[PDB]
This record gives C-alpha cells, sequence and structure tokens, in this order.
DNA sequence: ACGCGCT
DNA sequence: AGCTCGT
C-alpha cells in the first residue's frame, strides 16, 4: 500500500 | 479495494 | 526508506 | 470481513 520503491 | 486499491468487497 | 482503500 | 510490491 505505501509507495516509497513499489507502489502496490 | 483490489487488492490493492478486496473488491470491494471481499 | 513503507503500508492502502468501500462495499 | 477482505490483501498486495521492491525503486
Ligand atoms: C500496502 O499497505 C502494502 C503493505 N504490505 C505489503 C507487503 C508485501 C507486498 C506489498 C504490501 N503492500
Ligand atoms: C521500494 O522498493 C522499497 C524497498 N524497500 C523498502 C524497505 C523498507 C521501507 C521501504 C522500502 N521501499
Ligand atoms: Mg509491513
Ligand atoms: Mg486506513
Ligand atoms: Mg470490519
Ligand atoms: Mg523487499
Amino acid at each position: 500500500x505505501a509507495x516509497v520503491x513499489a507502489x502496490v | 479495494t483490489x487488492p490493492g486499491v478486496t473488491x470491494p468487497g471481499v
């Protein structure tokens, strides 16, 4: 849920 | 939602 | 180094 | 109650 590297 | 961004719902 | 979106 | 990625 976070998008800090993936943003899922 | 989704997942992600389940469903809705379930 | 970070948790997200309605039925 | 119901889930998911790496830049
Ligand atoms: C989004 O909040 C989120 C939280 N945890 C995870 C774990 C593994 C892959 C993706 C994820 N996304
Ligand atoms: C984005 O690819 C990414 C990778 N590793 C992490 C570890 C801890 C917090 C955030 C991260 N983001
Ligand atoms: Mg976590
Ligand atoms: Mg929330
Ligand atoms: Mg509830
Ligand atoms: Mg990882």
